[PDB]
Protein backbone atom coordinates (compact mmCIF):
# COMPACT_ATOMS: atom_id res chain seq x y z
CA UNK A 1 0.00 0.00 0.00
CA UNK A 2 3.27 2.10 0.77
CA UNK A 3 4.01 2.00 -3.19
CA UNK A 4 0.98 0.88 -5.51
CA UNK A 5 -0.12 4.38 -6.25
CA UNK A 6 -2.63 2.58 -8.44
CA UNK A 7 -3.29 -0.48 -10.28
CA UNK A 8 -4.85 -0.03 -13.85
CA UNK A 9 -6.06 -3.65 -14.97
CA UNK A 10 -7.86 -5.04 -18.27
CA UNK A 11 -8.58 -8.48 -19.43
CA UNK A 12 -8.87 -9.11 -23.05
CA UNK A 13 -5.79 -7.98 -23.92
CA UNK A 14 -3.06 -10.60 -23.23
CA UNK A 15 0.05 -10.70 -24.27
CA UNK A 16 -0.07 -13.30 -27.12
CA UNK A 17 -3.56 -13.20 -27.84
CA UNK A 18 -6.89 -11.72 -26.44
CA UNK A 19 -10.15 -12.97 -25.65
CA UNK A 20 -12.04 -13.85 -22.29
CA UNK A 21 -9.15 -16.11 -21.09
CA UNK A 22 -5.99 -13.21 -20.69
CA UNK A 23 -5.63 -9.90 -19.12
CA UNK A 24 -3.04 -7.87 -17.54
CA UNK A 25 -2.84 -5.15 -15.19
CA UNK A 26 -0.83 -2.15 -15.41
CA UNK A 27 0.85 -0.95 -11.70
CA UNK A 28 1.71 2.77 -11.18
CA UNK A 29 3.69 3.03 -7.80
CA UNK A 30 4.53 6.27 -5.69
CA UNK A 31 6.92 8.71 -6.60
CA UNK A 32 10.52 7.20 -6.29
CA UNK A 33 11.18 9.78 -2.85
CA UNK A 34 7.89 7.77 -1.07
CA UNK A 35 10.17 5.17 -2.53
CA UNK A 36 13.04 5.05 -0.16
CA UNK A 37 15.23 1.95 0.40
CA UNK A 38 15.81 -0.66 -2.36
CA UNK A 39 13.42 -2.63 -0.99
CA UNK A 40 10.84 -0.02 -2.09
CA UNK A 41 12.11 -0.37 -5.41
CA UNK A 42 10.72 -1.81 -8.75
CA UNK A 43 13.33 -4.51 -9.40
CA UNK A 44 11.97 -5.45 -5.51
CA UNK A 45 8.41 -4.70 -5.75
CA UNK A 46 8.08 -7.01 -8.74
CA UNK A 47 10.09 -9.90 -6.86
CA UNK A 48 8.11 -10.35 -3.53
CA UNK A 49 4.37 -10.08 -6.33
CA UNK A 50 5.86 -12.47 -8.89
CA UNK B 1 -27.72 -22.15 -61.14
CA UNK B 2 -24.56 -23.70 -60.84
CA UNK B 3 -22.97 -20.53 -59.63
CA UNK B 4 -25.38 -20.08 -57.11
CA UNK B 5 -24.87 -24.00 -55.80
CA UNK B 6 -21.49 -23.41 -55.88
CA UNK B 7 -21.15 -19.74 -53.51
CA UNK B 8 -23.87 -21.17 -50.96
CA UNK B 9 -21.84 -24.74 -50.91
CA UNK B 10 -18.55 -23.44 -50.83
CA UNK B 11 -18.65 -20.36 -48.41
CA UNK B 12 -16.56 -19.69 -45.25
CA UNK B 13 -19.14 -18.24 -42.18
CA UNK B 14 -18.67 -16.94 -39.49
CA UNK B 15 -20.69 -18.19 -36.09
CA UNK B 16 -20.40 -16.40 -33.10
CA UNK B 17 -19.01 -17.60 -30.13
CA UNK B 18 -20.41 -19.78 -26.81
CA UNK B 19 -18.82 -17.29 -24.20
CA UNK B 20 -20.32 -14.38 -25.12
CA UNK B 21 -18.78 -11.11 -25.50
CA UNK B 22 -21.13 -9.93 -23.45
CA UNK B 23 -21.75 -12.85 -20.93
CA UNK B 24 -24.70 -13.85 -18.50
CA UNK B 25 -24.76 -14.07 -14.82
CA UNK B 26 -22.10 -16.51 -13.98
CA UNK B 27 -20.50 -18.74 -16.54
CA UNK B 28 -17.36 -20.80 -17.41
CA UNK B 29 -16.79 -22.66 -21.19
CA UNK B 30 -16.35 -20.40 -23.66
CA UNK B 31 -16.01 -21.23 -27.52
CA UNK B 32 -15.95 -20.60 -31.39
CA UNK B 33 -18.57 -21.96 -32.85
CA UNK B 34 -17.72 -23.30 -36.75
CA UNK B 35 -20.06 -23.58 -39.60
CA UNK B 36 -19.44 -24.14 -43.32
CA UNK B 37 -15.64 -23.94 -44.72
CA UNK B 38 -14.65 -23.47 -48.25
CA UNK B 39 -14.23 -26.70 -50.00
CA UNK B 40 -11.16 -28.00 -50.71
CA UNK B 41 -10.32 -30.77 -53.36
CA UNK B 42 -12.06 -30.89 -57.11
CA UNK B 43 -13.74 -33.90 -55.00
CA UNK B 44 -15.68 -31.97 -53.17
CA UNK B 45 -17.16 -29.10 -54.93
CA UNK B 46 -18.34 -31.85 -57.53
CA UNK B 47 -20.50 -33.35 -54.88
CA UNK B 48 -21.99 -29.90 -54.89
CA UNK B 49 -26.13 -30.93 -54.90
CA UNK B 50 -27.54 -29.38 -57.37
Amino acid sequence: KNNVESVFAVNGFGFAGRGQNTGIAFVSLKDWADRPGEENKVEAITMRAT
Amino acid sequence: DVITAIKAQNAQVAAGQLGGTPPVKGQQLNASIIAQTRLTSTEEFGKILL
